């Protein structure tokens, strides 16, 4: 077993509309594709979730 | 023979009348809200102009 | 190169991050060199560093606060100067900067 480049694609890029103090990601896929967040505070709150 | 008159010489607001799309074309009424989605290209700072 | 007669006055305030206000500036220096520009508030960031001045001249600097309303001194290489203004909320709110 040894170490070998490989590709992966990218996914389509989002839309983004910018409503007060809040984000919405117009998302789209074919197969499962992880988004993840987090806040850059003392409260992380992480998210994980795998959209189709 | 009783026709009356058409509708150029009765429409209201100063219509023209365009009979085969049958339209009624060039005339004023109210007021036509519009927003412009400038473009951040013609815009310079204000430290320069 | 010392300094006389200055005197600050706004023309237009938005209270952002990015650098929103832009303020016009008049100073009659004896002589010719660099000076230091600087607000001593701590609400208000000044974008411009130095400065090369002359006998009549005008500087237009820009600067970025987050108070509604902007009550701060700038001061030209030693001596203070005040001016008031009337900051006015965005429109823009998300943008990639902090």
């Amino acid at each position: 077993l040894t170490p070998t480049v490989c590709p992966v694609p990218l996914a389509h890029t989002p839309t983004v509309t910018k409503w007060f103090k809040g984000i919405t990601l117009h998302l789209t896929a074919m197969r499962p594709t992880l988004l993840t967040t987090r806040k850059l505070g003392l409260r992380a709150d992480a998210t994980a979730e795998w959209i189709t | 023979n009783n026709s009356g008159r058409p509708l150029q010489e009765t429409a209201p607001f100063g219509c023209k009348i365009e009979v085969e799309p049958l339209r009624a074309s060039n005339c004023a009424y109210g007021h036509i809200p519009i927003s412009i989605d400038i473009p951040d290209a013609a815009f310079v700072r204000s430290s320069e102009s | 190169p010392t300094i006389l007669e200055v005197s600050c006055t706004v023309a237009d305030c938005i209270y952002s991050a990015d650098f929103g206000g832009s303020l016009t500036l008049q100073y009659k220096a004896d002589r010719e060199g660099h000076c230091p520009v600087h607000s001593h508030s701590t609400t208000a960031v000044l974008k411009e560093a130095t400065t090369h001045v002359t006998a009549v001249g005008s500087i237009t600097l820009h600067f970025s606060t987050s108070s509604p309303q902007a009550n701060f001194i700038v001061s030209l290489c030693g001596k203070k100067s005040t001016c008031n203004a009337e900051c006015k909320p965005p429109a823009d709110h998300i943008i990639g900067e902090p």
